[PDB]
């Protein structure tokens, strides 16, 4: 019954090292609504943006979490997405080909 | 070769919180303009985009007065129709509204819709006549039979050919240089190789506006639509939008299948191809 | 401008 979400993370602009960005985390395809999107740096969650619940015309909704973030070759990041119709926490990390 | 109007609501509830929560937003073709959550401290009917930002005094005062009385009804909804289909009052579950209008050239109304959902299943709808219901299951017909008796069908199509069409004409003209916008996409191509025989073609679309776009990838002619992976349009953060495909290929051969782009931007379509 | 909010 419930929808499993789809997630892409990313950045806004072409990402070179040291130079600050915007790190995105898409997750879309999901139901019910209520959801956990979590954008973390080597470990720790960061201060994060989340979009207002919008959903598409199949009834599935989507949103959109983003943060101010500097890519660096020492710190990694991720964006942990937690819902019912997944049986343990997803994880995907961060890179500029994604 | 239109513009839409459309709202999107948003009701579901939980175990022990008890009090669902109500979200509603509006949008004008890709862009989003106003926001309502019940969750704030004193919900208002907030703004979101720069060209609503204005407006008068009582288009706040008024919409956050009808979205705050939205929220009781679709509250004390979700339990009618969780009775309808006679489901136990400790779970959770969720209601969707979704209507609009699309307008044409010199205001032609071409369609306009007011469809429900229910735990994600379509509910009820309304008709492209925009006099009577369709419903989905017999539990449904509990809501058409009260939206008949009660005429919202005459209320409806009053509002889909009035206010929602001077409203939508309203927003493109006050935000002109934001909706009738036509930004093209940045392209290229990369190139991932994944094992002994087999390459990765990216073709990448970034930042563009509107959302429609179409991104395909040909093997000396042929489409390819079915080998391809592509990825769902994707926010970029500031207004526009980012999207790519891929497609793997045998190693060597990278250079006859060629990406196609399709979008409003552009004058021409492109076809791109990889270049070392 | 919301539209009027039936109840089901």
């Amino acid at each position: 019954e419930p929808r499993t979400p789809k997630i892409q993370v990313y950045s806004r602009h072409p990402a070179e090292n040291g130079k600050p960005n915007y790190l995105n985390c898409y997750v879309y395809g999901f139901h019910p609504p209520q959801i956990e999107i979590d954008l973390l740096k080597n470990g720790q969650k960061m201060k994060t943006e989340q979009s207002d619940l919008s959903f598409s015309k199949d009834w599935s909704f989507y949103l959109l979490v983003h943060t101010d973030f500097t890519p660096s070759t020492v710190d990694e990041y991720s964006c942990r997405v937690n819902h019912s119709s997944l049986a343990a926490p997803h994880m995907v990390k961060w890179d500029r080909n994604n | 070769g239109f513009h839409s109007l459309r709202y999107f609501y948003t009701a579901w509830s939980r175990p022990g919180s008890g009090e669902p929560r109500f979200v509603a937003v509006g949008y004008v073709d890709d862009t989003q303009f106003v926001r309502f959550d019940s969750d704030n401290a004193s919900p208002r009917a907030e703004p979101r985009a720069p060209w609503v930002e204005q407006q008068d005094p009582q288009y706040w005062d008024r919409n956050t007065r009808n979205a705050r009385d939205a929220a009781q009804t679709y509250r004390v909804g979700l339990d009618n129709v969780r009775g309808y289909y006679n489901q136990s009052e400790a779970g959770s579950h969720t209601i969707q509204r979704m209507y609009g209008c699309d307008v044409g050239p010199h205001g032609r109304l071409l369609r306009g819709y007011d469809q429900l959902a229910y735990d994600g299943a379509d509910y009820i709808a309304l008709n492209e006549d925009l006099r009577s219901w369709t419903a989905a299951d017999l539990a449904a017909q509990n809501t058409r039979r009260k939206w008949e008796e009660a005429g919202y069908a005459e209320r409806d199509r009053a509002y889909l050919e009035g206010e929602c069409v001077e409203w939508l004409l309203k927003h493109l003209e006050n935000g002109r240089e934001t909706l009738l916008r036509a930004d093209p996409p940045k392209t290229h191509i990369t190139h991932h190789p994944i094992s002994d025989r087999e390459v990765t073609l990216r073709c990448w679309a970034l930042g563009f506006y509107p959302e429609e776009i179409t991104l395909t990838w040909q093997h000396d002619g042929e489409d390819q639509t079915q080998e391809m992976e592509l990825v769902e349009t994707r926010p970029d953060g500031n207004g526009a939008f980012q999207k790519w495909a891929a497609l793997v290929v045998p190693s060597g051969e990278e250079q006859r299948y060629t990406c196609h782009v399709q979008h409003e931007g552009l004058p021409q379509p492109l076809t791109l191809r990889w270049e070392p | 401008d919301f539209a009027n909010t039936f109840l089901p």
